[PDB]
């Protein structure tokens, strides 16, 4: 009972921090990656995906 | 009264650290955009360009383009952004038809000889041959993604200096090459010193970020450039100039709470 | 005559430093366990298709085996690989050679480059005219199968030859069995150790064990 | 065709650059009958 506890939350975070690699519909999951690839009227689309 | 969590500490970047590799060759694109004779749309050239310093603020800059039209870059920033390979699809059309030549449009240039993908990353770089590819010119005749097709399907052109939307245009096709690799074709923009240890803002290849590059232990493989985390950052980079492996730790970070009283 | 096809067809899918996840992909990879085609070369080359990619290996004792024809027509009418290695050095050219009937070697041109006791696998395979050779050199004591065991395989050349294969043939030295797998999109989930190196792999279509193993992104299935 | 929220050129970075989020109306049309001359006092930089 205590080792779920333990678990549950560090399965929370991890699926926390996997979703940072999904694209959501962007060209890409970098937001570093858009900003140096993409103008500023383009790039707005792609961040607010 | 009590403890409040507000803002966010953070280290500022001191400086810039730009890194690329160290190459001083210029891109032939001048072997492309005039050449003399360009092949046709049903055999469109494809040529490699690698190895070099792509200067693309001279194709910017020139007036002698009638559209030019990028799909995936914004083509400001190609100087700062680099690539690993560009490939220049040279081939002189009909002058309606350089509107099918689009990620997306489809016709009988789009569908029968030369469709682009709809991912595409590159430039579209059009203009007009009438001064030169006009005589009754012959030889330009038509007919999957970047596929070469080698009653008949073979219906060749007839230009004349007489005949806008008939005028032969001159257009080629830049392809980007996104692959995250040894990169080679890279702008010109001067690389710097390296400072390890100290929170900097660095730039390997035309991957920008802020963080603190370090020394570490992680042995790539001579072929692998990146490192990354789990949540798809950069954790190490290979240094494109002295081949080490330099960790990217971000720059120190924490909450900011305000123990306080009461302003009462 | 086949034969079994352990644990080999795993290859780094990209050339990203990863150490100490389950990372799974999806890309054409050789499914575990499927069949190998055993060939000949003692007292034997035919053209084999290519349909999805094509494993190779090649159980070696004097480098009988030195070289490679793809394409699909193979008379100089298409263009045509051909990896030559003549013991110091690799050239690899796909122009339009005249080939024999039975080419082999005795002890229009858009491209080239100029450079049992050993198990030489190699992948072959076209992304896009994005031509990847994958390989992997190993010292085995085995004169029969595959080595039952467990080795990566990383890259050494892309070629973006944009060429058509769907048939090929291999070369002989002239006076050692080699395989042909074939590729197929399996995902897997490859375990990166502290050093960034394949030490397991789970084929995410094998068997319902193998499915647990994937979903759960994990090798110990509770 | 330059002259957009969004378009970039050496008539949109050069001389006469609009705002990405701008309100207003472009209007254009053509003056070939009465400022085609060869006409050299419209300059650009």
């Amino acid at each position: 009972k205590l080792q779920d506890v333990v678990n549950q939350n560090a399965q929370a975070l991890n699926t926390l921090v996997k979703q940072l690699s999904s694209n959501f519909g962007a060209i890409s999951s970098v937001l570093n990656d858009i900003l140096s690839r993409l103008c500023p009227p383009e790039a707005e689309v792609q961040i607010d995906r | 009264k009590g403890i409040y969590q507000t803002s966010n500490f953070r280290v500022q970047p001191t400086e810039s650290i730009v890194r690329f590799p160290n190459i001083t060759n210029l891109c032939p694109f001048g072997e492309v955009f005039n050449a003399t004779r360009f092949a046709s749309v049903y055999a469109w050239n494809r040529k490699r360009i690698s190895n070099c310093v792509a200067d693309y603020s001279v194709l910017y800059n020139s007036a002698s383009f009638s559209t030019f039209k990028c799909y995936g870059v914004c083509p400001t920033k190609l100087n700062d952004l680099c690539f690993t390979n560009v490939y220049a699809d040279s081939f002189v059309i009909r002058g309606d038809e350089v509107r099918q030549i689009a990620p997306g449009q489809t016709g009988k240039i789009a569908d029968y000889n030369y469709k682009l993908p709809d991912d595409f990353t590159g430039c579209v770089i059009a203009w007009n041959s009438n001064n030169l590819d006009s005589k009754g010119n012959y030889n330009y005749l038509y007919r999957k993604p970047f596929e070469r097709d080698i009653y008949f399907p073979l219906q060749s052109y007839g230009f004349q200096p007489t005949n806008v939307g008939y005028q032969p245009y001159r257009v080629v096709v830049l392809s980007f090459e996104l692959l995250h690799a040894p990169a080679t074709v890279c702008g010109p923009k001067k690389s710097t010193n390296l400072v390890k240890n100290k929170c900097v803002n660095f730039n390997f290849n035309g991957l920008t970020g802020t963080g603190v590059l370090t020394e570490s232990n992680k042995k790539f493989l001579p072929f692998q450039q990146f490192g990354r985390d789990i949540a798809d950052t950069t954790d190490a980079v290979r240094d494109p100039q002295t081949l080490e492996i330099l960790d990217i730790t971000p720059c120190s970070f924490g909450g900011v709470s305000v123990i306080t009283p009461g302003t009462n | 005559a086949y034969t079994n096809s352990f644990t080999r067809g795993v290859y780094y899918p990209d050339k990203v430093f990863r150490s100490s996840v389950l990372h799974s992909t999806q890309d054409l990879f050789l499914p575990f366990f499927s069949n190998v085609t055993w060939f000949h070369a003692i007292h034997d080359n035919p053209v084999l298709p290519f349909n999805d990619g094509v494993y190779f290996a090649s159980t070696e004792k004097s480098n009988i085996i030195r070289g490679w024809i793809f394409g699909t027509t193979l008379d100089s009418k298409t263009q045509s690989l051909l990896i030559v290695n003549n013991a110091t050095n690799v050239v690899i050219k796909v122009c339009e050679f005249q080939f024999c009937n039975d080419p082999f070697l005795g002890v229009n041109c858009t491209f080239e480059y100029v450079s049992f006791k050993n198990l030489r696998e190699f992948v072959f395979k076209n992304i896009d005219g994005y031509f990847k050779i994958y390989s992997k050199h190993t010292p085995i004591n085995l004169v029969r199968d595959l080595p039952q065991g467990f080795s990566a395989l990383e890259p050494l050349v892309d070629l973006p030859i944009g060429i058509n294969i769907t048939r090929f043939q291999t070369l002989l030295a002239l006076h050692a069995a080699y395989y042909v797998g074939y590729l197929q999109p399996r995902t897997f989930l490859l375990k990166y150790n502290e050093n960034g190196t394949i030490t397991d792999a789970v084929d995410c279509a094998l068997d319902p064990l193998s499915e647990t193993k994937c979903t759960l992104k994990s090798f110990t299935v509770e």
